[PDB]
């Protein structure tokens, strides 16, 4: 049963901000 | 108040 | 034929199940990806994404005649008023039990005039709902806020194709396809494997 | 292959003529018909829609490695101001003499974050400029200020017909209504690579 | 022989062009 | 002070 990441800090040309990371919605604060 | 049985199709 | 602002009907086929029909409305056509589509779906609350003329899973999709439903905004402002705002959305269970959800208003719907597009904490995917009747109904809590943003610092992230790993190792992927326009370091991910429409926060860590 | 804010490089044929190359910067893919970009060309200040997968005049279609270069705008206020208002844009003539072209400011242009949007009376179609950078040259005159495109069903998205003098039948689209401006749309003609604009005018 | 958009447009394909209006090219006559 | 020959490509 598909499962989202928690986080998203990837992009398949190498170019994800540095800094950052995407959190989805459901991420621990 | 809705309901969440309406949320997703049952698929 | 454009199929946005259509309503559609099409079979289809669950594992090894029986062909079933569905009948839904097109609201989009992604642009960064214009094989994928979001439907809403009569009678469910969750946006699709699906690439309808791709997915081995569709069959006999038609264009219904039947035009799409436009009411009047009931309260513009108050509509205005809710976009981008964190909200606790009440809903009700099977012992009339009150559930309180906490989520965000992230904008109008396309194609759907009173719908909103809204996600959720506990639950972060793409819904729509009519809000305006659950706020007059007294189920919904607008709460207030707390050029920096993230969002506004990084290069566009729409149309880049994310990778990640399962716990298994394996390389997944996916597409960034929308950047949210009242909360701006809010952003919509489609994931190649899965039909919802994933939620995801542009945080800073260092 | 999103292309949208990439620098690109094409070959153009113009009629029976050499294969040139152009480059431009990628401004919009228009959400109504995604196979239809907004491009600036180097050099030239006029928007040029065209559909670059399917276009048979382009080819050799390649992302430059280049980045679109960001300036912070200079008067953020300023800016603001301009949008949706008319005004009088100078332009300088062969004998040094300056002629006032009459015109509105749309919008700001995507992508290029100090270029705006702007057409005008005598010359209907999407052009862009630094309007800060003639607005304190002194070439650019800002004029002071139920609307159709509140009334009407949306127009976006719609495929307009119009037959010429000669009898044929043409097509276009309506791709865009002008936020700050609801009575105003953009028409790309399927017959040609110009953005138009038109005004939505009740006649009864 | 270049191409010249119309002054007016007043049909959709689909026939639903709203009655009461007309687009105008920003220079139409005015 | 811009001038109209850089509006439109020349073809
Ligand atoms: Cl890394
Ligand atoms: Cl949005
Ligand atoms: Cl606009």
């Amino acid at each position: 049963t598909f499962a989202a990441p928690a986080e998203v800090r990837h992009f398949t040309d190498g170019s994800f901000p540095a800094g950052f990371v995407l959190q989805l919605f459901s991420h621990t604060q | 108040a809705r309901t969440k049985q309406t949320a997703r199709k049952s698929g | 034929r454009n199929i946005v602002g259509c309503r559609i009907q099409h079979g289809w086929k669950e594992g090894n199940g029986p062909v079933t029909q569905w009948k839904g409305t097109v609201l989009d056509q992604v642009p960064v990806n214009p094989s994928l589509y979001l439907i809403k779906y009569d009678g469910f609350d969750c946006v699709y994404g699906l690439e309808l003329n791709k997915d081995e899973r569709v069959s006999a999709l038609e264009v219904l005649p039947d035009r799409v439903a436009t009411s009047r905004i009931s309260d513009a402002h108050l509509a205005d008023t809710m976009i981008g705002k964190a909200v606790e959305h009440m809903f009700e269970t099977e012992d009339g039990s009150k559930d309180e959800w906490r989520g965000m208003v992230l904008a109008r719907a396309p194609v759907m005039n009173t719908w909103f597009y809204i996600t959720y904490e506990k639950d972060p995917v793409l819904y729509m709902y009519q809000l305006l009747d659950d706020y007059k109904e007294g189920d919904l809590r607008i709460m207030p806020d707390s050029e920096r943003e993230p969002g506004e610092v990084v290069d566009s992230l729409v149309g880049k194709q994310v990778e990640y790993a399962k716990e298994d190792g394996s390389k997944r992927t996916g597409m960034v396809i929308h950047q949210v326009e009242a909360k701006p370091s809010v952003y919509f991910i489609k994931f190649d494997d899965d039909f919802h429409i994933y939620v995801y926060d542009l945080v800073k860590t260092s």
